[PDB]
Order: structure tokens, then C-alpha cells, then sequence
């Protein structure tokens, strides 16, 4: 054992040692510490050379070719580069922009900038189950809609989105189509050769890499362009200006390469432990599950009690590392979702994770069972619903 | 970022229960606030011409919240129906050392404890 | 020995030992790998900590409050992000900014961007020693001056522009000033409390910390406002969103509190191996010092040889790891300056560092002297020059 | 990224020096072409009635602009007057295996041999 008990790989993932020490060969005077930009010596080619490797490992895991893999500093960049580059690339097509009320904030505080800047933008809502309903999608496109944003696994409630059917429609109408997949890279397969995704962005430190250090597609056929955000020397192709942290990309690169690898096994097991889990407490009275067992990211489980108060939950797991729908503003995924914002604010995210156990998933049943009926002993609501 | 007594009385609330509503000897008073929608149900029953007998609760929202009314209920036991009357927000939250943010709880249990006295005096008749 | 010799410091340094042993303990699982937004559980609030440390730490080194200390990717984020957030914050009093022609990429590309958003820039040109005339700076300046962009030291010929009495001009007129001392950082000292600076950006890689962080101080009394350039949570008081990348963070803070004891000694050792550089060529016939011997960084030397091809130089430097006035475009610095192509494309920056030895310059000093002699041997255009 | 070739005849360069520009035996020709601003002065002197004797040069560009009029003077050894006129860049950057972009040395050397040729052509009278 050994408390608290980490349940919060969504916020983020420790470094695997094989990542690590990969990192540690580009870093002091003895290894390969150059500027991959310094174009006139050993020191500059070597570091390009480990870039190159790292860019393809990268490349290799979602099916994309390495010249469209662009380096940012994370996903969060990423997600601005694309959403802002293309919309201000193609304005002139349109200003209308269409996405989802319960996308990650580094999307809707873009568009929330965007819209200040002269555009127009479609927040959609989600069915009760998370997931996105298509009609309603393409109801809300236009003639002048130029760009779309769909996350693939969502980070509060783990719910996928059908990124291939959007895709089509998307292409289909001549849309840019951006997609948040910084939650379903290496666990979700991802071929861009057979999706009709425009733009994608990741990061590392999702899937047990460096923080500080993401990526994003941008399709090289049919070629989809975008404005730099970052000006300095045109890098990254022109698209993205700055010095490219090795250390930090060789990390990157280590991690997807080993991804590649032990993605298969690795989900399904996360995927047993994360049914045991809900097995464990699905019997509670008035607990409500926020997304989808069936289709949903196998490594998150985000659920809500009834009758209890948020933040009192959150201090009976003191023994449990996890996330809350609290932060003076409950999730507004949750609200989105169709919640009051009691429920929403009494909600609890369990993401599992690489050093996770069937013990530990064990220990949590049984803590939140103990919990839940001992604040609801407190709770008067739970007297009031408990007779009439 | 709790205070250690806030703690000892969120794992261990002191008085929790409810009493009967009927009993002529208690007075109940069910207050909450909806502004962070919360609520916290006290009620005493007292020792027939003044002095209070018991108290009990029931609370929904933070540890403090519950705290609060828990150091309630044991600083009320003993105590007369005045002596209680007087017993000012302020003092709770000084008591569990609040923050500023959890201040709400303090007013709220004082609410509580004020609003059971004035049902108790309401019914006689 | 140990060829090449590694005289390129400017284009990136290795990371010191002791900065990367602590960024080791802010990764793997054991390690402190937590999220500092995480503010709900230990794992958050450890790597919380280790963020303000590192924070104080750099905020030390320059004499600012922590809180003025604002987290980038690096030092050219930190110029897009001081440049564009002012600039579109105070664009209401008005829309013209001045800067120096000399300047790094990071600002001008942010200034070419922004004069196709609306804005009017105007680049000064400096006198032939670097150094920029402030009577000219000030001609320039006008009711609607809102932002003045002016670098410490300058990272292609290491001149140093009078930041302190420029903060003065500009404090006077209400002027936003933003110094780039990406360059002198650590080398040169510096006191926000002081100096009249507004705005300031500082990298970690340039003095031995890791490449892919950075900083940017904006100053609370009287408070600078600036318009977040990248969005997604508000974080850093809203200036810059995204996760901290806290290995990266520990990084820096430990780079910075370091160069705050041997900055000291270190720079003045620096000066005197740049002094001895430049004597043991300084007696070449036609050689030119770009920049100010006198009034210029003690680790940067940047010469122009006259009569022989930049490229063939740059070769027959093999045995050195330095960079040069080249890139389909010579050095525009040196051309800023007011040397012709020729001798712009035929400059060597030679760039001291950390691990720099007398026994290294001396071997620099006679390979200049050999390679000269032969290339002009070479060359046609000596021969002329050398009889009428 | 350049060749074996070319550092070879960059760091041992072969004919560096300059003739006579009277000597009668020699017809001397310096063509520059700005555009990357470089300048090589080649120049022979022949063996009275055709074959050619000897050459040199001297080159201000690329490590390649150098190796490149190297090759050439080392090629015109033993030509003929019209057998190294007949040479063609071409055939020099395969030689040397230039890349794209330094294809211009081959371009100006073929100038350079040419251009000393027609000097000495010139010359009598
Ligand atoms: C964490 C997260 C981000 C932020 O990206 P960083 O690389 O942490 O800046 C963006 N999108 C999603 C879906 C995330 O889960
Ligand atoms: C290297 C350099 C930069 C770039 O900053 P990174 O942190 O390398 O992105 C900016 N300004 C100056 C003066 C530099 O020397």
C-alpha cells in the first residue's frame, strides 16, 4: 500500500524512468546539450539528429507524417495555435467557429478570446451521456462556418466523441476540423491516415512524459495552413518560432515510442480495474455515473452522490488523491450535462493509471461506501428524501 | 488548509440525531442559505423553566460548515435558553479559527441555534 | 583538450549538474511529480511549493517580487507575450512602438506581426559601435508612444544599451518599457527596484538551465497591464495559461540561485579571456571588433575579417563550435551596424562560457591566425587590396 | 555537408598563385559573378602551339567555389587549348558532387577557364 492513494493520472502523469533517462543524455556538458538551430557544427547536428528521431516516434504512434508535427509547449499551446492560427488564416471564408460547451478550457477561453477579437462562436450542448448528438452538429453549420473543435476523450467524465464521423461531415463541407486529443493519446488508437481529423493536439505529460512539452498536427494533404502565434525565426516551419527544448522532445518521443508499445495491454487492464471500481459502488443508493461505461476512455470514471456536500466528500477521501467538481464554480462540464450544481459540486474524477491495482481499486470501494453513508448520516436532505 | 479543531470535529461530530418535533419539550429551528446552498438543522429540548437539557443536529456543507454546528450543539448543552441566545457568530469562528471564505458558517450556525430558541418559545402558544 | 571546442555559448549552455540533480526529483513517481493546480491533495500542493521556491529564487536575482514573476516556454514566448499583451492592452492612448533594428528575432518578428495587425513600428538604427543614441531614441518618441522595446545585451555582439537611463525617458513620457535580458541575465546585474523597466524577459537555458522555460516580469508598482496571450484557466494571475512545468521551473529557480553566488568571479574571468582572445587577433591585419570592447558583455566577442569569404572561414574553423554572420541572408545586426555584406557574411561570434580555458583561447587565437593568412593567401581581392 | 572530394581540394588546393599578366604565354582571365558576390582569377600559359603547360588560380568563396577552380587548374593541365574548352560545369560538379545549391561554383569556374582562353586569344593581337 502506501497513502494517499494516487487516483489522479487526468491531472497529470509521472515520468517513466525509461523516459527520464533518455532526457538525461541531452542536458550537461558531456552529453548532447546543443541548439539543434546552431546549423554550423557537431554539437547543432546531433541535437538535431535526437529532434528528428523523437519527431518520428512522435509521427509513428497517431499515423501522421513527421513534417506535420509541429512542437509547442504543451497542449494548451497547441490548442491555441490551432484553433487561433486557422481561424485567422481563413477568416475571409467565414468567422463562424462550432464546439463543445464541455471542452477543456484551453478551447472555449480561446474562443471566449476569439469572439472579442470579432468572431462568432456555436457552444454546443451534450446529451445527458456526454457524447455529442451529430444532427445537432450539423444543424449548426453553415456556409461561413470555417473551423470545428471536438475533443476525442474528455478530461472530466472520459466520455469519446466520434472524431471519424465528425471528420467526414466536416471534410465533407469544407471545415477545418481541430481535435483536443490530449487525453487519448496511447490509450486510444489514433491512424490519421484513415481519419479526416485537420488539426491535433497533444502533449506528453498525459501519458507519463515531461510536462512543458506538447505537439500539433496540422495536415500536410490536403494541406491545411494556420498564422504562427509565436514569432521568432519562423521555426517549427513557420508556424511555430523558439528554441526546440531537446531534453523535453527526446522525452516526448521516448514516451510515445514506448506507448506504442504497451498501449494494447495496458488499456484493457486499466479497463477492468475501472469496471471493478463502479462495480464497487454502482449498488450506493443515489449514485449517479457522469458519462459512458460502454463508450467511454477506460481510464477515467467521474461519478456523483446524492444528498451529500461537495466539499465534506472530498475531505472524507482525504486518503485519495482525485479531482472535484469544485474550484466559486462547480464543473461546468457537469452543468453542461445537465446537473444541478449540488450534484455537480458533490462529484468525484477517479483516473487510474499505469502504477494502479486491483488493492488500491479495493481500498477505494470500500472508503467511499464508509464515507457516503456516514456524511449522509449527517445530512438532513438525506432524512427529508429518506421519508417523503 | 483546515484548522486542527475543525478536523476533530468534522471526523468526530459531537450531538448528531434529530429530535422529536412533537416532544413540547423542543423547540426546532431549520435554517439554510442558499448563496453557497448550504443547510443545517439544530434543535434543543430544555429543562423545564429555563436551563437547556440536550441539543442535537444535522448539516450539509464543508467540514467547517459541519464543525460549526457540531461546537454548537456541545457549547449549548448546559447552557440556559439566553446564555445560548447570546452566543454571537463571531465567537464560533474565532473558536475554529475560520477563514474568511468559511465565515458564512459561523453566521449560519448562529441562525441555526437562534431559530430553534424562537421555535420553542412560539409553541406554548 | 577536447575538440571541437565549444565556444557557441550564446546559441545555448549546458545544463549545470546541480540544476538538473533537482530537476531529477520532480518526475518519476517517487519523485515529485504532482500538479501544482491540483489544489485538492498533497501530490499539488508539494510540487506548489517547489514552484514558489523556484519563483523567489529567480525573483532574488533580479530584485523583483515573486508575484511580478510570470512562467513562459522561454525567452521568445516571453518577448511575444510582453510586446503583444502591452501593445494590445494600451492601444486605446495609442499605437506606436519603438525598438532597435539590432534587436533578437523574438521581438522583431513580434513587431512585423503586429504592424500587419494595425500597429506602427519604428526600428532605430544604432551607431557603429552598437550602442543606440538616446537622443535619437527620443526624437522618436511621440504622444502615442505606448510600448519602447530595448535589449540589454545584444546576443549576436554582445553591446550593452544604457537600459537604466532609456527606463527614464520612458517613465517620464508614461512609456511602457520592455528590456529583453535574455543575454544578460546572470551575467550582468540587475534590480528591478531600481531600474524604470516595465517589462522584462529572462530564459534559463542561456545560462545554464534547461532550454523550454522562461520568464517574464511585469511590474506591480506602478502596475503594467498586458493581455494574456495564451489562454485556458487564467493561470499566472491570468497572464499565462497552461500547466507549470515544475521540473523545468525547479530548473531555472536553481540556475538563477546559483548564478547569484559565482556570477560574480565567473564574469570577470569571462572578461579576461575575452580580452585575451581579442589581443591575440586584434594585431591581424584587417580584422574589425563588432561592438564596444569597453562597454560590452564580458563573454561575447563578435570580429569581422576583411578580404576573406564567410563560408571558407567558417570551414576552416572546423576545430571550433562558434556561429557566424550567415543563415540566404547575412548577419542583420552587423549590416544594421553599417559593414557591407561581405564583411557581415565574415564575422565569427565567439561566445565564452563555464567550461572555457586559457588553453583554449590561446589554441583559438593561433587557428584564427592560421586560417587568415592561408584563406587570403586564397583570395584574389587581398592580393589587389595588397598592391594598390 | 559537403563532399570528400571538395574537402580534399579545399584544405590541399592545387596551382594557388598568379603568372605574369605579360608574359606572353599567358592569357588571363578574372570573372566574378555578384549575385553571392564571389571572385575567382584563373590563368594559363600554353605550350607554344596548342597544348597547355601549366595554370593557376586564385578563389574568394565556398570551401566548394574553392575546390571547385582547384579542380579546373589541376583538369587543364596537359589539355589542349580546345580540349578544356570543351569541360562544361556540368562535368565539374559531378566531379566534385555539388548540390543544388552550390552549382553556381561549377557555373563560375567554367566561366573563369573560358575566360582566360579568350584572353589569351586576344593577345596576338
Ligand atoms: C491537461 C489538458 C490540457 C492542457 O494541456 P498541457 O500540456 O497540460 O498544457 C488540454 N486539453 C486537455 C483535454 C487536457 O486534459
Ligand atoms: C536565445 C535568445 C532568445 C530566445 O529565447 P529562448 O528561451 O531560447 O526561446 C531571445 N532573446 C535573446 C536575446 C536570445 O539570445
Amino acid at each position: 500500500m502506501k497513502l494517499p492513494i494516487y487516483l489522479d493520472y487526468s491531472a497529470t502523469t509521472p515520468v517513466d524512468p525509461r523516459v527520464a533517462e533518455k532526457m538525461m543524455q541531452f542536458m550537461t556538458m558531456d552529453g548532447t546539450f546543443g541548439n539543434p538551430a546552431s546549423r554550423s557544427h557537431r554539437f547543432g547536428w546531433q541535437a538535431e539528429e535526437a529532434v528528428d528521431i523523437a519527431r518520428n516516434q512522435i509521427a509513428d504512434l497517431v499515423g501522421a507524417d513527421p513534417r506535420e508535427i509541429v512542437f509547442t509547449s504543451g497542449a494548451t499551446e497547441s490548442d491555441n495555435l490551432a484553433i487561433k492560427g486557422a481561424a485567422n488564416f481563413y477568416q475571409k471564408k467565414g468567422k463562424h467557429i462550432i464546439t463543445s460547451k464541455t471542452e477543456h478550457k484551453a478551447v472555449l477561453d480561446t474562443c471566449r478570446q476569439l469572439e472579442r477579437e470579432g468572431f462568432e462562436v456555436t457552444y454546443l450542448a451534450p446529451q445527458r451521456n456526454g457524447i455529442i448528438d451529430l444532427k445537432e452538429l450539423e444543424a449548426a453549420m453553415r456556409d461561413d462556418t470555417i473551423l470545428v473543435s471536438i475533443m476525442h476523450v474528455n478530461n472530466e467524465i472520459g466520455v469519446v466523441q466520434d472524431i471519424a464521423a465528425i471528420g467526414e461531415m466536416c471534410r465533407a463541407r469544407g471545415i477545418i476540423y481541430h481535435v483536443d486529443a490530449t487525453q487519448s493519446v496511447g490509450k486510444l488508437p489514433i491512424d490519421l491516415s484513415q481519419l479526416k481529423v485537420d488539426l491535433m493536439s497533444f502533449s506528453g505529460h498525459k501519458i507519463y512524459g515531461p510536462k512543458g512539452i506538447g505537439a500539433l498536427y496540422v495536415r500536410r494533404k490536403p494541406r491545411v495552413r494556420i498564422e504562427a502565434q509565436m514569432h521568432g525565426g519562423g521555426h517549427e516551419r513557420g508556424m511555430r518560432s523558439g528554441t526546440l527544448p531537446v531534453h523535453q522532445i527526446v522525452g516526448m518521443g521516448e514516451a510515445y515510442r514506448i506507448a506504442k508499445e504497451e498501449m494494447a495491454t495496458e488499456m484493457e487492464r486499466l479497463r477492468g480495474l475501472r469496471n471493478r471500481l463502479w462495480n464497487g459502488i454502482k449498488d450506493i443508493e443515489e449514485v449517479y455515473l457522469n458519462g459512458d461505461l460502454e463508450h467511454g476512455a477506460p481510464n477515467i470514471l467521474n461519478v456523483s452522490f446524492n444528498y451529500v456536500e461537495g466539499e465534506s466528500l472530498i475531505m472524507a477521501l482525504k486518503d485519495l488523491a482525485v479531482s472535484s467538481g469544485s474550484a466559486l464554480e462547480p464543473s461546468y462540464v457537469l452543468r453542461a450535462l445537465g446537473l444541478n450544481d449540488e450534484l455537480a459540486h458533490s462529484s468525484i474524477r477517479f483516473s487510474l493509471g499505469r502504477f494502479t491495482t486491483e488493492e488500491e481499486i479495493d481500498y477505494t470501494i470500500e472508503l467511499v461506501r464508509k464515507s457516503i453513508g456516514r456524511l449522509r448520516d449527517l445530512s438532513p436532505l438525506w432524512e427529508m428524501y429518506k421519508q417523503g | 488548509a483546515y484548522s486542527e479543531k475543525v478536523i476533530d470535529h468534522y471526523e468526530n461530530p459531537r450531538n448528531v440525531g434529530s429530535f422529536d418535533n412533537n416532544d413540547e419539550n423542543v423547540g426546532s429551528g431549520m435554517v439554510g442559505a442558499p448563496a453557497c446552498g448550504d443547510v443545517m438543522k439544530l434543535q434543543i429540548k430544555v429543562n423545564d423553566e429555563g436551563i437547556i437539557e440536550d441539543a442535537r443536529f444535522k448539516t450539509y456543507g464543508c467540514g467547517s460548515a459541519i464543525a460549526s454546528s457540531s461546537l454548537v450543539t456541545e457549547w449549548v448543552k448546559g447552557k440556559s435558553l439566553d446564555e445560548a441566545q447570546a452566543i454571537k457568530n463571531t465567537d464560533i469562528a474565532e473558536e475554529l479559527e475560520l477563514p474568511p471564505v468559511k465565515i458564512h458558517c459561523s453566521i449560519l450556525a448562529e441562525d441555526a441555534i437562534k431559530a430553534a430558541i424562537a421555535d420553542y418559545k412560539s409553541k406554548r402558544e
